[PDB]
Parts: C-alpha cells; structure tokens; sequence
C-alpha cells in the first residue's frame, strides 16, 4: 500500500531483475520484532514480493 | 539444473594473458564459489574431478605512469592506458577499432597449485569454497 | 611458563585467479573511462521487408571507486627506548608481523570486494 | 569504446557474443549503431 | 640613424609528430613542446 512507490519504479526489464538479487528490505534482522529499518544500516535482501 | 548455472551466460572477452589452463592442456572459463557444505555434497556424488592445475602466480601485470602518461597527465590532463603502441600505431597508420594488441606480450610465468576443476558437461569449471581459507575467524560475515 | 604462543598465516594464489584482471598504481585520478564498440551483423532479409542497415553500436562506461580500510596498530615507547635490542626489537619484529597480517587484509578483503559486486550483477537463477 | 581511436587496439577477447543491451542495459555508456553514424569520426 | 639595414628571421612551427598525435586522438591535452618536457619530467625526480 504505497501509491507513490510502485509508480515510482521503472520497467526497463535489464534494471529489474538484477535489483532483486541485491533490494533493500524494510526489516532488519538485527532486533527482537520487525523494527523498520533504522535509517543508517544496510541490509542487502532478496525479496521478490 | 548444475549445467545450467552455467551455459546460460555469455562470456565477454579474452585475454592470452589469463592462463588459468589445466595440467597439460584444456584451459579454464568458469568459478563457482560456494560454500564448504554445499561443496561437500556436490562433488561426493555428483560430480568429477581433474584436479592440480596450472596458473599464474605473479599478480596480473603493470600499468605506471611512465614518460608516455606522465607528460599527458599533468600537462594536459589526459590519460591513455598504453599510450606508447596507441600513439605508435597511430602514427603509422597517419603515414599508412582494430587494436589487437589490447594484452597478448609475454604470458608470464605459471606455477602448479591445488585448484579442484570440475567437467560440467562442455566446460571445464574451476571450483573453490572458501570459509577456512580468508573468510575464517574474523568478524567479517560470509557473502 | 611456556611458549607455543605462535601461530602463522598466509594467502595467495587463489589471491590472483578469482580477481581475473588487475591495473595496479592508481595515482590521483578523477574519472577513468573505458569504451565499447560492437558492431551487429546483419542478415540480408528477402521480399517485401524493411532494408536491414548496418548498424553500430558505442557505449561508454565508468570506473566506481569504493576505497578499502586499514588498522591501526601502535602503542607507545616501542617508537622511543628508557640496550636489550634482540628483546626490544622483537617487539618490533612482531610488530611488523602485525603489519604483515594487515597486510593480509589486502588479499583476503580483495575476494570480498569482488563478491560484494559479484552478487551485484547477479540476478536469481529461476529469473 | 568512448574513445573510439583507443578501440582501434581491442587488447582483449570480445568473447561472449550474446545479445547486448537486452540484457541490464548497466553500462555508464553504449550506443547502439548501425552501420555508421557521423560522431565515429 | 643606425642605418638603413636589417637582418630578420624567417618562420617557426610546431606540426603534431611525435606523441601530440596520440595526446590529441586519444587524450584531450596536447602540449606544445611535449617530447622536451616529457624526458625532463623523467629526468627531475632522479635530478
């Protein structure tokens, strides 16, 4: 549920799928719930949802 | 699927300097690195070896800013890698692209170490996992 | 009361093959450049069809930089004295062995940085 | 390949050959030509 | 009046020969008098 940030993805497909092998997340596995990303860490997921 | 995490790949250029080749022959197009577990299983019971190759030990050549550079480069600002055979060449055909002398020289000298390649169907592939070798005992994570 | 407090270390070989290419002596640089020209054949098509031209093709590309760190390893009077020489300077010879396992902090993080950008230009296997 | 006089020496195997620029299209520059184009020269 | 004479001198020139060539087509700075300047900034640093 974004409206700004599905549409601000582009579709040159050569830029798509190479982003999937190094996104992003929103989580961090480095706390004891789903804590948002602290803005100052990488993460370096998969992620194909 | 193990010969089609290669072959759908193209490859990209060669160089005669890069002699990974194995002993007494066939040369070498491929890495895969992975880790030690997934190693294990693999060539136990998937797989072939021929084993103990041959390359370089003396890492991979020089480029200094000699007399060609050097005076390019303060002076002017420009920078040409190899700047001596391009300014050769291209004097001479000024009196009479198609560079092929991007690296074919000398091919330096090989030495013999423990490489594991493996035939996956066509290519010879070379084959290492490496945690206990450079990733070991630090706190720098595994990639 | 006992030695054995050794242990020793080193890597290369592998160090040089997985790199598969090196420029050494970067100097003050601002911007490196390297460019590509192929040039797609055609396929002389026959009939009522558009004139296949030949095509060409050049693109450029451009250098990243992404400088590595070291460590920081010296306390004090080593540099200076109070002569026990082959004592004092065995500190300092396994000091420099110190330096030597910093600078095997070049060849091991030298693989690192390539499987940093080698899982960059990767996309998965089942796309 | 931006300077097309250093091209003239390739020094290295154009090796792959598959089709380029369908692919990522991560190149910091590429052009895509046809049999010739005035800027070549 | 010194007199009515004069010896004058005719033309100088500098053509791209030697390296200005490769400095010019393949880098962008090309230095008038290179190949002088390019020994002697390989002969200062051993002076």
């Amino acid at each position: 549920f974004t409206a700004a940030d599905i549409t601000a993805k582009h579709r040159c497909l050569e830029r798509l799928i190479v982003e999937t092998g190094s996104a992003v997340s929103t989580a961090t596995a480095a706390s004891d719930v789903q804590f948002k990303r602290p803005p100052g860490c990488r993460e370096l997921v998969e992620d194909p949802c | 699927w193990l010969v089609d995490l290669t072959t759908a790949t193209q490859p990209s250029v060669a160089v005669p300097r890069l002699t990974h080749a194995d002993t007494r022959g066939r040369p070498v197009d491929g890495v895969l690195v992975t880790t030690a577990a997934i190693k294990q299983r693999l060539l136990q019971s998937f797989l072939k070896v021929e084993d103990t190759e041959a390359d370089v030990p003396v890492t991979y050549g020089e480029m200094v800013l000699n007399g060609a550079n050097l005076v390019t480069a303060l002076v002017m600002g420009k920078a040409v890698r190899s700047l001596d055979d391009v300014g050769r060449h291209l004097l001479d055909m000024q009196e009479e692209n198609r560079e092929t002398l991007d690296e074919l020289e000398s091919a330096p000298q090989t030495t013999r170490v423990r490489a594991d390649l493996v035939a996956i169907g066509d290519r010879l592939v070379f084959l290492e996992a490496l945690e206990k070798r450079i990733y070991a005992a630090t706190n720098v994570p595994y990639p | 009361c006992n030695t054995l407090s050794l242990v020793r270390f080193l890597e290369l070989g592998l160090s040089v093959a997985c790199v598969c290419t090196k420029f050494p002596e970067l100097a003050y640089m601002n911007e490196g450049r390297v460019q590509f020209e192929v040039h797609q054949p055609l396929i002389a098509r026959d009939g009522p069809h558009p004139v296949e031209q030949p095509v060409h093709n050049y693109m450029t590309k451009v250098i990243d930089r992404r400088a590595l760190n070291a460590a920081f390893s010296l306390a004090t009077e080593a540099i200076a004295l109070l002569i026990s020489l082959h004592r004092q300077l065995r500190a300092i010879q396994q000091l420099a062995r110190n330096v030597q396992a910093v600078l095997g902090a070049f060849e091991r993080g030298t693989a690192d940085q390539m499987l940093h950008v080698l899982l960059e230009k990767a996309p998965p296997l089942a796309l | 390949g931006y300077r097309y006089a250093a091209a003239m020496v390739p020094t290295g195997s154009i090796l792959s050959t598959i089709e380029v620029a369908s692919h990522r299209r991560l190149f910091d520059f590429f052009a895509a030509v046809r049999s010739d184009e005035n800027s070549l020269y």
